[PDB]
């Protein structure tokens, strides 16, 4: 995250660390005791799939407390149409071996139905992102959670806003900008995976998972996060399913 | 307006264009300048477009040049106060009041619904928690 | 489908309504409002009408500045085609309505001449506000008698040559504007 805030203990309850051999991989979002949302990417280099651990609670990574809970991750599902090296469809879905315990420091983030997010959630301006990414493009990621109130942008308006750059990925229905152009604030690489959550009618819902932005905090240029919404009904067809022996699984989407 | 001999009266403007109606050159003949004259006509010959009623439900007029105003009721909107905002009850219309979930039913009411761990209370919007730690509220703060 | 254009504001004592083009053909309009960081409100839900009332949203805080823009859908229904407005800041904006004189009288040497409290929509304690009340000493209005007065009440006392018929005509002023600076003039009306 750049330019934003450390987010108090407890007050970012549903962001997940991810760990891959022990070391951070990525963000994620708890959205009920077994299970996780995250982003597909944070998975392309993965060679060690039964090495993978999720830990709730989680808040200095400096110092260990009685709040942090770790659990194996079971499965990492994603879906078949997206394409490594690229960022459409970039989202995951990871059932952990055992359930995490509820508790005043750890707690799911809603998953929305696809109506309310597409007809209310979408109009909210503001959402926060958290993770312990990079604190500058090109810099050392953070020990303690960190939060950024970010407003959301209709593509045609980031579109038209965006500094053109050749060569760069479509944003597709699948996506959503929003942040800043002028180079002040954004997520950033480290923050993918974690959490774009909404605030409506005193309830937080997951609307956007960080995913990819040119840089972190360019000028010219938004954050870009998955859109959460197109993936409602995959991510609970999926939830009923019954585990698999092998980690990964790419399921068909839609 | 003119009458036999009438005309021999110097102008007045209540007896000629407030209790009858006059002409252009009957205002004239009143104000004798023509810039004094057109200002007088550009109101007194333009029109009440309140004469139409156009303010529905309730509402009150106020005439403009070529143009009107309509004050509305609370209970209504639109140019003509023609829009009752008791009939736009629809979940696009700010959820439809539903706290979490809405749902449209053409002809009947919309209904609202609750996510998982929450249920519907008696006044048909709000949601309560039915679990401990129901998603979407942070603990420590409340 | 076709994205609206030409979207304008049309607003007179704070009643305020977006216009748009074109008529449609197999789409209908939603509008949405904000403030610049505020939420997104929709209003005109599913409208063939090619204007919005937005009084009442603007009416809430009429120096506060307001976006709207209106989606097109295709008829029985990804993102929706829109397009934005202008900017529009209704206290700097909206149209000083045409005034009107209340009365004249002789007070001996001199002619008071009342303008009638100009009713806008802005709405306080469950009644209309007043032109004067929601400008205050921004607003000022202006007498053209046979010359000139101005006044920063709804007053004016001025002197007249005696047994002399005047006639009157005022003009609601914001000196501070450049741009939609003065009403229409009132009615002309006399002695
Ligand atoms: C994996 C996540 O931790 C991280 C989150 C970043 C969120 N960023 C912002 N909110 N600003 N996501 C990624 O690292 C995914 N990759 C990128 O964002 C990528 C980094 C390179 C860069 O130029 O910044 N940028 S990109 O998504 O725009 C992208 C993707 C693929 C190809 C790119 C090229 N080509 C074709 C070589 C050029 C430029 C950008 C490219
Ligand atoms: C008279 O009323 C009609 C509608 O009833 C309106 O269209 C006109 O503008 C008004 O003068
Ligand atoms: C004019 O104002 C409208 C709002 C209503 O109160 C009417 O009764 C009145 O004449
Ligand atoms: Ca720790
Ligand atoms: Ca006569
Ligand atoms: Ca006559
Ligand atoms: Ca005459
Ligand atoms: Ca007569
Ligand atoms: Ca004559
Ligand atoms: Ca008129
Ligand atoms: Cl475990
Ligand atoms: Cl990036
Ligand atoms: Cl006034
Ligand atoms: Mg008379
Ligand atoms: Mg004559
Ligand atoms: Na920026």
């Amino acid at each position: 995250i750049v330019g934003g805030k450390v987010c108090p203990k407890g007050e970012c309850p549903w962001q997940v660390l991810l760990l891959v051999n022990g070391a951070q991989l990525c963000g994620g979002t708890l959205i009920n005791t077994i299970w996780v949302v995250s982003a597909a990417h944070c998975f392309d280099k993965i060679k060690n799939w039964r090495n993978l651990i999720a830990v709730l609670g989680e808040h200095d990574l400096s110092e260990h407390d009685g709040d942090e809970q770790s659990r194996r991750v079971a499965q990492v599902i994603i879906p078949s149409t997206y394409v490594p090296g690229t960022t459409n469809h970039d989202i995951a879905l990871l059932r952990l071996h055992q359930p995490v315990v509820l508790t005043d420091h750890v707690v799911p983030l809603c998953l929305p139905e696809r109506t309310f997010s597409e007809r209310t959630l979408a109009f909210v301006r503001f959402s926060l992102v958290s993770g312990w990414g990079q604190l500058l493009d090109r810099g050392a990621t953070a020990l303690e959670l960190m939060v950024l109130n970010v407003p959301r942008l209709m593509t045609q308006d980031c579109l038209q806003q965006s500094r053109k750059v050749g060569d760069s990925p479509n944003i597709t229905e699948y996506m959503f900008c929003a942040g800043y152009s002028d180079g002040s604030k954004d997520s950033c690489k480290g923050d993918s995976g974690g959490p774009h959550a909404t605030h409506y009618r005193g309830t937080w819902y997951l609307t956007g998972i960080v995913s990819w932005g040119q840089g972190c905090a360019t000028v010219g240029h938004f954050g870009v996060y998955t859109r959460v919404s197109q993936y409602i009904e995959w991510l609970q067809k999926l939830m009923r399913s019954e585990p698999r022996p092998g980690v990964l699984l790419r399921a068909p989407f839609p | 307006a003119n009458a036999f001999l009438e005309e021999l009266r110097p102008g007045s403007l209540e007896r000629e264009c407030k209790e009858e109606q006059c002409s252009f050159e009957e205002a004239r003949e009143i104000f004798k300048d023509a810039e004094r004259t057109k200002l007088f006509w550009i109101s007194y010959s333009d029109g009440d477009q309140c004469a139409s009623s156009p303010c529905q439900n309730g509402g009150s007029c106020k005439d403009q040049l070529q143009s009107y105003i309509c004050f509305c009721l609370p209970a209504f909107e639109g140019r003509n106060c023609e829009t009752h905002k008791d009939d736009q009850l629809i979940c696009v219309n700010e959820n439809g009041g539903c706290e979490q979930y809405c749902s449209d039913h053409t002809g009947t009411k919309r209904s609202c619904r609750c996510h998982e761990g929450y249920s519907l209370l008696a006044d048909g919007v709000s949601c309560t928690p039915t679990v401990e730690y129901p998603c979407g509220k942070i603990p420590i703060l409340e | 489908t076709v994205a609206a254009y030409n979207l304008t504001w049309k607003s007179t004592n704070f009643k305020t309504i977006l216009e748009w083009e074109p008529k449609p053909v197999n789409q209908v309009y939603t509008v949405q409002i904000s403030t610049k960081s505020g939420d997104w409100k929709s209003k005109c839900f599913y409208t063939t009408d090619t204007e919005c009332d937005l009084t009442d949203e603007i009416v809430k805080d009429v120096k506060q500045t307001y976006l709207a823009r209106v989606f097109s859908y295709p008829a029985g229904n990804g993102e929706p085609l829109y397009e934005n407005s202008p900017e529009f800041t209704p206290y700097l904006e909206t149209n000083l309505g045409q005034p009107t004189i209340q009365s004249f009288e002789q007070v001996g040497t001199k002619v008071n001449v009342t303008v009638e409290d100009e009713r806008t929509l802005v709405r306080r304690n469950n009644t209309f506000l007043s032109l004067r009340d929601v400008f205050g000493k921004d607003l000022i209005y202006t007498l053209y008698y046979w010359k000139t007065a101005k006044t920063n009440t709804n007053e004016f006392l001025i002197d007249v040559d005696k047994g002399e018929n005047y006639c009157f005509s005022v003009q609601a002023v914001i000196p501070s504007r450049t741009v939609n600076r003065k009403s229409t003039d009132s009615p002309v009306e006399c002695m």
